[PDB]
């Protein structure tokens, strides 16, 4: 996908093999779905803050600080 | 009358926003950045001072596998300075201990200790000393893709502290209170590095439970 293949080259990511690529383009397109559902949320007044996609939107929240 | 605020990149206590990487060093650029602050406060110049040199020298704390601030302000101590970024680059993997006192920009006379969940004391240390070194849980997705607005998720959890940052101010916005909070993520990361965390809301990702700063 145009979007996909745009975010891993800005970011410059890289991937294993077709699995670990297919796994990760799984985590961030429902990071992609959680900060337009956040972000409606804010708009509503839910919220204080707003999301963003950015270099880390293939690993899960816990992976940023973990391993 | 004027209202509460203090923001240090007003007053060039601030250096800019640095990346850390892959590598757990988050708690060695918390520490530089309270160093710079004080750096500043002393001598009124603003350099950036080295992680690589905490990461690959601070034997109490893991380089890329985590550490504390206390430990490295008590290694500049002991080691009478820390090296500049200059002479001392951050490459985002723990390699030897190649100090050189050639390359020093700063010293550490001691180091103090926020109480333990006092936000009100947090906030009189950031007002009278400059930017102090603070420990979140950053482990929700809110926070990883956090772009703006005050940052409040009450699932955040104080008892969860896993990540270390730089409270260089507090403020209002929109009638939220916060801190300023400046992160090591690089600019692509909140605004510009940054992120405003809820500030009197019950010690919200217990900002003010390790908060330290160094003595110089
Ligand atoms: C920040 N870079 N950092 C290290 C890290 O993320 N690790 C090693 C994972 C981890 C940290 C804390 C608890 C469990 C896992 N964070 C860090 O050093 O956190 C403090 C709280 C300052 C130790
Ligand atoms: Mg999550």
């Amino acid at each position: 996908d145009t979007h996909w293949e745009l975010w891993k080259k800005t970011h410059r990511k890289q991937y294993n093999n077709k699995v670990d690529e297919i796994s990760r383009r799984l985590i961030w397109e429902k990071n992609l779905k959680y900060i337009s559902i956040h972000n409606l949320e804010a708009s509503l007044g839910v919220h204080t803050y707003e999301l963003a996609m950015n270099h880390l939107g293939d690993m899960t929240s816990e992976e940023v600080v973990q391993k | 009358r004027a209202p509460d605020s203090v923001d240090y990149r007003k007053k060039g206590y601030v250096t800019p926003v640095k990346n850390q990487g892959q590598c757990g060093s988050c708690w060695a650029f918390s520490s530089v950045g309270a160093l710079e602050g004080q750096l500043k406060k002393k001598t009124g110049k603003l350099l950036n001072l080295s992680p690589q040199n905490l990461v690959d020298c601070v034997s109490e704390n893991d380089g890329c596998g985590g550490g504390y601030m206390t430990n490295a302000f008590q290694y500049v101590q002991k080691n009478r300075g820390i090296d500049s970024e200059d002479a001392y680059p951050y490459v985002g993997q723990e390699e030897s201990c190649m100090y050189n006192p050639t390359g020093k920009a700063a010293k550490c006379r001691g180091y103090r200790e926020i109480p333990e969940g006092n936000e009100k004391a947090l906030k009189r240390a950031v007002a009278r000393v400059g930017p102090v070194s603070v420990a979140i849980d950053a482990s929700l997705t809110s926070f990883q893709f956090y772009s703006k607005g005050v940052y409040y998720d009450e699932s955040c959890n104080s008892d969860n502290l896993n990540h270390a940052v730089l409270a260089v101010g507090y403020g209002i916005q929109k009638g939220n209170k916060h801190w300023i909070i400046k992160n090591s993520w690089g600019e692509n990361w909140g605004n510009k590095g940054y992120i405003l965390m809820a500030r009197n809301k019950n010690n919200a990702c217990g900002i003010a439970n390790l908060a330290s700063f160094p003595k110089m």
